[PDB]
């Protein structure tokens, strides 16, 4: 008979002013983690920024995306080197997944990539933005590594030393305008979603209807 | 805060010496006063605390008794005694004080002056 | 800061405790099995009783507070009039990292993760300033406030001891459970007679708070209140325990409660219950 | 007793970062979380460095990081300094209700 979608009554529109068009993203190995809670989803204004080089979204799809929600999503900010924007995607090895940042083999998110090359970015270069070139092992999905100890890449205990066989584990790129735009450096935001087992607090502005018992229901309330 | 103790002091083997020190710069009850020792060039050592609130005077087991540190408050001062020295110690002496306002964790700082006890035939 | 507080050492066996809700449901007359963090039934919880003296014969002795925060915790204090006042989770009490500060006055709970300069021995002291002049605390846990995220300034924490009828109130009992990075804390406060050790009975928790905030939080130390006259002679009553990852069978009753429950662990003869 | 007995002498580089252990009674260092590593200044007073096992004082420049695992205890000092050839000692609270200070650990650096 009718539909009846009963939300909570709220209009404060969720951080976005401050999370695509921000100062500055954060390093690779240093990558902002905004939580974002208590208040309501406009995913509109993410198409509203730019057309994006890659939005694959691993949970839920772009169009599906404006009217679900679910309890509570991050908002991850990073700038990297070309060759790896597609590295974000859940599960595969380079110079960022296993070691700077991967995300967990049951993604249930969302990934962004554009340019900022021609945005940010020094004639004369910028060193920044740094990555985790060097560390002893693979990085645990969705963890924040931000020790720099010398990778021990020798026999002889480097124990801090710079010289032969002793490798600082960051290194940064060059951010050059005379970059190939197959390679250039891009900025990265990835979403995270959950699967709904707490009640759900942030999601689209949809309007809430009223409510009518005893004929018959499409019910959602939040799912 | 800087503290202050005796000068250097000398003793024939057998005989008794009685070190002090004085506390400067802050309230003397409230801290704890440890003492220590090192035979020159050889490694530390420590005697016991003088709680000025009220004379706790501990002390190792291994000077158990020999040691008798009295406190004093009025002058805030420490006197540290010893009794039936002969050639044993000989080391020099520091007043010591715990990083801690009342209860006291056994935390060295701000090691007084330091002090050369001397005994030898 | 000042250092007075000294802590003493018992054990004992936590009957049967810590059983709480895993989520909100109104599951009825449904015997779920669910799966989570929870306290092994008749487990040894220690007893820690801080006790404190005026102040005199410091006879040397060392301080010893120290705690550590495997998985989650089961500080299910007994003690009647609010001196346990809040907790100090963190990992390293420190200027390098956060810690939370949960503090409980007379009408509001202080959530206030914060990079915070604990030192060896926090503490609340409550000063009387004029001859009433009400009641008055102060900062002698933290003395830095460094860069840090927002307070939760909530509706008080603890009851404020509704003992009118002359019993020995409130077992006061807390699960401060620590997991992707949520802060869920549940609570209870089933009343006792006068001699008590968490007696039998299955009775359940609820949770109270969910707190966003995620910590690499490790250690932890429960905030005493000192009523200022060189200090009162204070006392308390802690009861830690330390929660494992047990298999659990809920008794739902009819009201949506827990009243029964089984670790499925124990005894074989448990184990068969939990496998019906 | 001196239980606490640590290396009798080190050596190290300018810019090298060596560490020096802390060895006793297990006892002694499992049994409480209890460690200090006083400097020892030739020809002065010592003084402390890092109170506890992870925690340092005011003006020790950030530069010495303790560790601690069963009986282990270290600096882990960063640059190794001409000035840090300064004798170095550890302690620790005793089971028993004493305090026992380490010995040795005369540390050298490249310049002889
Ligand atoms: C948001 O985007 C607009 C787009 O023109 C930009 O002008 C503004 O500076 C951005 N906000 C911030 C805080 O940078
Ligand atoms: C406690 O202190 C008082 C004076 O402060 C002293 O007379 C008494 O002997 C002390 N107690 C012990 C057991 O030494
Ligand atoms: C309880 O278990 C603890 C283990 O931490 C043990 O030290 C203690 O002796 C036990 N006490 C009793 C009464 O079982
Ligand atoms: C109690 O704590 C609240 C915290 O919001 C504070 O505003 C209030 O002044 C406090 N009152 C007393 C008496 O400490
Ligand atoms: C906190 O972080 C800010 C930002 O880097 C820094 O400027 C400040 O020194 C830090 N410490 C305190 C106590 O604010
Ligand atoms: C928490 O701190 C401990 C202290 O050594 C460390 O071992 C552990 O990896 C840390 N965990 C996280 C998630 O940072
Ligand atoms: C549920 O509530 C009703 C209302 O008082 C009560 O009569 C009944 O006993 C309750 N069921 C329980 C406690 O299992």
């Amino acid at each position: 008979t009718e539909s009846i979608v009963r939300f909570p009554n709220i209009t404060n529109l969720c951080p976005f002013h401050e999370v695509f068009n921000a100062t500055t993203f954060a390093s690779v190995y240093a990558w902002n983690r905004k939580r974002i809670s208590n208040c309501v989803a406009d995913y509109s204004v993410i198409y509203n920024f730019a057309p994006f080089f890659a939005f694959k979204c691993y949970g839920v799809s772009p169009t599906k995306l404006n009217d679900l929600c679910f309890t509570n999503v991050y908002a991850d900010s990073f700038v990297i080197r070309g060759n790896e924007v597609s590295q974000i995607a859940p599960g595969q090895t380079g110079n960022i997944a296993d070691y700077n940042y991967k995300l967990p083999d049951d993604f249930t998110g969302c990934v962004i990539a554009w340019n900022s090359n021609k945005l940010d970015s020094k004639p004369s270069g910028n060193y920044n933005y740094l990555y985790r070139l060097f560390r002893k092992s693979k990085l645990k999905p969705f963890e924040r590594d931000i020790s720099t100890e010398i990778y021990q890449a020798g026999n002889k205990p480097c124990n801090g030393v710079a010289g032969p066989n002793c490798y600082s584990p960051l290194q940064s790129y060059g951010f050059r305008p005379t970059y190939g735009v197959g390679h250039q450096p891009y900025r990265v935001v990835v979403l995270s979603f959950e699967l709904l087992h707490a009640p759900a607090t942030v999601c689209g502005p949809k309007k809430s209807t009223n409510l009518v018992k005893n004929k018959c229901v499409n019910f959602n309330f939040n799912g | 805060v800087q503290l202050v103790q005796s000068g250097a002091e000398v003793k024939k083997p057998g005989a008794s010496v009685k070190v002090s020190c004085k506390a400067s710069g802050y309230t003397f009850t409230s801290y704890y006063m440890h003492w220590v020792r090192q035979a020159p060039g050889q490694g530390l050592e420590w005697m016991g605390i003088i709680n000025p609130s009220g004379g706790s005077t501990s002390n190792a087991q291994k000077f158990q008794g020999r040691v008798t540190m009295t406190r004093d408050t009025f002058t805030s001062t420490v006197y540290m005694e010893l009794s039936s020295l002969r050639s044993e110690d000989t080391a020099v002496y520091y007043c010591a004080r715990d990083i801690a306002r009342g209860i006291g964790e056994y935390y060295f700082d701000y090691w007084g002056q330091g002090t050369l006890v001397t005994v030898s035939s | 800061c000042v250092n007075l507080i000294t802590r003493t050492q018992s054990y004992t066996n936590s009957f049967t405790r810590g059983v709480y809700y895993p989520d909100k449901v109104f599951r009825s007359s449904v015997l779920h099995s669910t799966q989570d963090l929870f306290l092994p039934f008749f487990s040894n919880v220690t007893w820690f009783h801080a006790i404190h003296v005026s102040g005199t014969n410091g006879t040397k002795r060392f301080d010893n507070p120290a705690l550590p925060f495997n998985d989650g915790v089961y500080f299910a204090s007994t003690e009647k009039s609010n001196i346990i006042r809040g907790w100090i989770f963190g990992t390293t009490l420190d200027s390098k990292t956060q810690s939370l500060l949960i503090v409980n006055n007379a009408t509001n709970v202080v959530i206030k993760v914060c990079e915070f300069q604990f030192c060896n021995d926090p503490f609340l002291d409550v000063y009387q300033k004029n001859n009433k002049s009400w009641m008055e605390s102060e900062f002698r846990v933290y003395s830095s406030a460094n860069n840090c995220t927002f307070e939760y300034v909530s509706q008080p924490f603890l009851m404020d001891l509704e003992g009118k009828e002359g019993n020995f109130k409130n077992l006061r009992e807390f699960v401060f459970k620590n997991i992707d990075g949520y802060f869920k804390i549940y609570s209870k406060h089933t009343p006792i007679n006068l001699e008590r050790d968490l007696p039998q009975g299955f009775s359940a928790l609820e949770p109270l708070v969910d707190l966003p905030i995620g910590i690499n939080i490790t250690r932890f130390q429960t905030l005493l209140a000192l009523h200022r006259s060189g200090w009162t002679a204070g006392a308390a009553a802690y009861y830690v325990g330390y929660l494992q990852p047990r298999t659990f069978l809920l008794k739902y009753n009819e009201n949506g409660t827990i009243t029964d429950a089984v670790d499925c662990a124990l005894d074989p003869l448990s184990e068969t219950k939990c496998t019906l | 007793q001196s239980a606490l007995t640590q290396t009798a002498s080190v050596s190290g580089s300018p810019g090298q970062s060596i560490t020096i252990s802390c060895t006793g009674t297990s006892s002694d260092v499992g049994g409480y979380n209890y460690v200090s590593w006083y400097q020892q200044h030739p020809g002065k007073a010592p003084k402390l460095m890092i109170y506890d096992v992870y925690k340092r004082p005011s003006g020790v420049s950030n530069r010495f990081s303790g560790s601690k695992s069963g009986n282990t205890a270290s600096l882990t000092i960063s640059g190794l300094q001409a000035e840090d050839e300064a004798d170095y000692y550890c302690s620790s609270y005793t089971t028993s209700s004493t305090l026992l200070f380490g010995g040795g650990t005369k540390l050298t650096v490249l310049g002889q």
